[PDB]
DNA sequence: CGGGAAAATCTCTAGCA
DNA sequence: ACTGCTAGAGATTTTCCCG
DNA sequence: CGGGAAAATCTCTAGCA
DNA sequence: ACTGCTAGAGATTTTCCCG
């Protein structure tokens, strides 16, 4: 067994072989195998299998910009309703990102904008537009495409739009105006069976309206709560939340007092 | 009182889990705050960061609710 | 305490072992001979 | 539900609430609520509004949403038509426009600001602007200085002026007055199709004669006859088209 | 209703909205605002959901010249096994593909050999060598690189087993020998345990002995079944599988008889 | 009979109506103006 | 031939059905013609082409079987 | 399977048949046909040889399954080391070789083939391989005229004699005989891998003394003990490791 | 019978130009 | 008339093994 | 209660340099 | 210390609607 693992290691130095050929080729058990693997240098190749999840807070939006017909479109999109705004730029420079995205801040409350590290969204005019505005800037982890996997799928359907009404157009900014239409309020789907424009409409509506009372319910609802004095936030017939020091539990009733 | 707490969990909410790249059913909106939503999905009390909770007021509540 | 490998820009080729700073859900941030890196888990292997 | 109908056409026959307070006081479904509103005899928000402004010799293109007082500016390199027309459309693909209501310009009036309030399906006419412009005059000298070309000038007044000035009844800036009104749009538009489907419909109850549908629930139909709304079970009524 | 379609007709040949805009703005149901949508030419641009299945019979193999540190590696790939072969040639012309599949002709039953619509595949040469050998060759779909979706894959295996002893061998041809090595018989796993070669050496006897029975069976058993009279078979405790002039079919018990 | 429309060989843009001849399981073969062609039905779309 | 019949019932079967692309289990080879296999999975027969079966003798039969 | 082993030993303290028979008549585990084999005292396929044949000016080096006679031929540039270690390579990535019997020629001793030797895991050796040689030879001259060049010849030649020329006693090609018994010889290593594996097991059955495990079913236990094999229900009889 | 350990199976992503 | 797949990594389910 | 129709939901691929 | 996603196409499950 322990001439197996030496035996085994001194193979694997050579052939470089999957815990499953160690185990079977020198009668060695499965963790053994996989502790004489995971000890290798070179046989870590291939990383987790999964995905994340991208911010999708009602104030954060995602801006990038792509390329058509030889022009530059710098397209940004609400994360939490897909609800895009585009533009066809002269250059792909600092400063016509930085007044579309203060343009954007003019139009719609946004709270945060992440993009890729392409230089149009890294430079000081961007930052400064940025910091001027109250804006959050948040960049993607350099060269993952997938980080910004909002704004990107959306560049498709835009893309895909304009080759459906870019010969009802004589140039091609008109065409993204048009496809930027069509996008937001004739192409229904998503979440709640809404375009976009009426789900960034409900999703920003319904931010302020729970935030009213929420903020109102709080000022009212004022019973501290014993499972150290937390916080109550909503009881109803077999459960109680509590706010315990910047960590929201649920309890039953049970092991649950309310002052 | 009644009447805002009852107002507060007509909204609906559509939430995703650690690993669980698809997007849950309308779950009913218990609390809000600046961090977390506490939810109802099922009738199971569920708590899921606020960066992950798309809440609307599905204005096809001309039929139900 | 842990070791990461990673494949940080553009470059097929892996790299490592790295010390794990902080593991979140989406991404970790390493350690790698002081240069502090931020890399996908879908980019790292964590031993 | 029946304990509701009768208590809310008493309360309307009372005062003459609205129909969205019905809703919201007896958990009626708006459909009844609307046909109770209906029952008495004696029982907008995309009109938009352009003009050109020049300031530093450059002109810029506003457009105040009437009903809300929401504004959007664009410094325009030319007062042509082409120009408007580009931002015409940008402003239709980003608000719910449903009607533009100009001042008979020389720019407005154009066949390709025509053609594209054709495409988007935006009707034409032809005093809120002067007030809305002189305000927006009054933040560009403001806050001027704290830029250096214009463009980025009149984007910061248009900032100010949508997300940093609140005033009005209740406080709030126009950027939530103007999420809040294409909102209740957005509400009455999906009852207005509600409506629209439930009204080629018929039902015959318990028998009885024809009765026009008002809703459908699970169980429960509730009809209207002879301006009387009533509820019935549903195996009790059948439904036909119309 | 009628004037619904018509203007819903007049509204999407100029935003071309999804039927579900469609069935909302014009109070349409599903059935009509679907094909409203199916009739519009712009409106179809994208495929079905879905994937094939490549031939995976017992003899069939899949070829695809490779390029690594600026040389070409031609490797094909036993489909039922996953059992590779790899030679680094001079030059991706026709003779050399023609050498090599006529050497791994030599070696192993090939009968069948599907390749991309690469030239070396598709010359005179690899055809006139494909012919002496009794090969039958079968082109994928021109630049449907998914159909030859084993030999690539193995490609990316051949290549990263290559990137962790290419520094044992002094050459590429060495490494590339010793890669083929390691994925034949040091890597196991697979559907039966196996190495590639264990499982194409099990492969290949099993089709043989297979056969053998199958025909000895077929020799003595002979049944006319009764359910047109087709072959029999196999008949056990509650079903009977007949072949009914090229059709195989399976019946129970009842509704059918032997003689 | 039928209709097809199809992404063909490493161009973007979509083309047809083309008739359907043989729809086999993974592949379908389609005539479009007297061209036979075969495509995967990944990139073919059936009415 | 009773023997046979065993023997060539057991061989093992890995198919794949017609929109299912994940490998099946191993099954039970009750009969291989020339461009189809008759196989019993669970209980159930099924008739699978040629071009769909791996058809091995899986040599870790020294234990089972 | 209780009725089956002793009927198993007896026939082969009669005839002493293999233990493949064995198995294969009583429906036996095969560890348990090998210990019976193992009872009385009474009761190879990776032996590779290579050659170096010149012709028409030309180096084939020729590789010859002892067991089985299926070859493997290359023409060769020149009769060096190198070449002859990365043919060597190429036949041990292709087939399960484990030991070269070649014939102390200038080339198959050199340090690079001894390199390739020590890395595939391949032993070294120093009259199978003239007659194999010669039945290539007369191929080679029968099918030169169907190729130009002589690789392609002594490839055609290969194919012919390893898939087209049926001999011996079953009239099995090269093919099918070097399949068969490479599929024989990985039956014997997972056996001997199974046998490895329970041989430092004990069981305790009973009570009784020691015994050595040889199969361990679903609730039932074959074990050995005093040169007789017996069978117990699994929770009469605990097992332990050694 | 029933809790852990362990083996087996399910899910899924990178890369194959 | 033709066609995505392979291997590893981690989560989840099923089996094993005594107590 | 129970068969079809219809709506809703699940699965999944292309493309986003 | 941060992160794949969106829409359509077809298969599959669940609801509806009278008989
Ligand atoms: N490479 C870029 C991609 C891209 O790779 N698309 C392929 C792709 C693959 C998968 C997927 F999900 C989406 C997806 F888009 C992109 O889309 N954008 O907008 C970029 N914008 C800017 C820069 C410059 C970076 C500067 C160097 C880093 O410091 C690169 C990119
Ligand atoms: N393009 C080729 C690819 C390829 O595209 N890989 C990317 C890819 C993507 C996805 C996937 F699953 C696999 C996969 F490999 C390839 O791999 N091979 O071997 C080729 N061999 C030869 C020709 C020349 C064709 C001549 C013009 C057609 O008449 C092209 C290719
Ligand atoms: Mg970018
Ligand atoms: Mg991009
Ligand atoms: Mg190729
Ligand atoms: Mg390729
Ligand atoms: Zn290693
Ligand atoms: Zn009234
Ligand atoms: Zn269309
Ligand atoms: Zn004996």
């Amino acid at each position: 067994f322990l001439d197996g693992i030496d035996k085994a290691q001194e193979e694997h130095e050579k052939y470089h072989s999957n815990w499953r050929a160690m185990a079977s080729d020198f009668n060695l058990p499965p963790v053994v195998a996989k502790e004489i693997v995971a000890s290798c240098d070179k046989c870590q190749l291939k990383g987790e299998a999964m995905h994340g999840q991208v911010d999708c807070s009602p104030g954060i939006w995602q801006l990038d910009c792509t390329h058509l017909e030889g022009k530059v479109i710098l397209v940004a999109v609400h994360v939490a309703s897909g609800y895009i705004e585009a533009e066809v730029i002269p250059a792909e420079t600092g400063q016509e990102t930085a007044y579309f995205l203060l343009k954007l801040a003019g139009r719609w409350p946004v709270k945060t904008v992440h993009t890729d590290n392409g230089s149009n969204f890294t430079s000081t005019t961007v930052k400064a537009a940025c910091w001027w505005a109250g804006i959050k800037q948040e960049f993607g982890i350099p060269y993952n495409p997938q980080s910004q996997g909002v704004i990107e799928s959306m560049n498709k359907e835009l893309k895909k739009i304009i080759g459906q009404v870019r010969d009802q157009a004589e140039h091609l900014k008109t065409a993204v105006q048009m496809a930027v239409f069509i996008h937001n309020f004739k192409r229904k789907g998503g979440i709640g069976g809404y375009s976009a424009g009426e789900r960034i409409v409900d999703i920003i509506a319904t931010d302020i309206q729970t935030k009213e009372l929420q903020k109102q319910i709080t000022k009212i609802q004022n019973f501290r709560v014993y499972y150290g004095p937390a916080k109550l936030l909503w009881k109803g017939e077999g459960a109680v939340v509590i706010q315990d020091n910047s960590d929201i539990k649920v309890v039953p009733r049970r092991k649950a007092k309310i002052i | 009182l009644q009447k805002q707490i009852t107002k507060i969990q007509n909204f609906r909410v559509y939430y995703r889990d650690s690993r669980d790249p698809v997007w849950k059913g309308p779950a009913k909106l218990l609390w809000k705050g600046e961090g977390a939503v506490v939810i109802q999905d099922n009738s199971d009390i569920k708590v899921v960061p606020r960066r992950k909770a798309k809440i609307i007021r599905d204005y096809g509540k001309q039929m139900a609710g | 305490n842990f070791r990461v490998y990673y494949r940080d820009s553009r470059d097929p080729v892996w790299k490592g072992p790295a010390k794990l700073l902080w593991k979140g859900e989406g991404a970790v941030v390493i350690q790698d001979n002081s240069d502090i890196k931020v890399v996908p888990r879908r980019k790292a292997k964590i031993i």
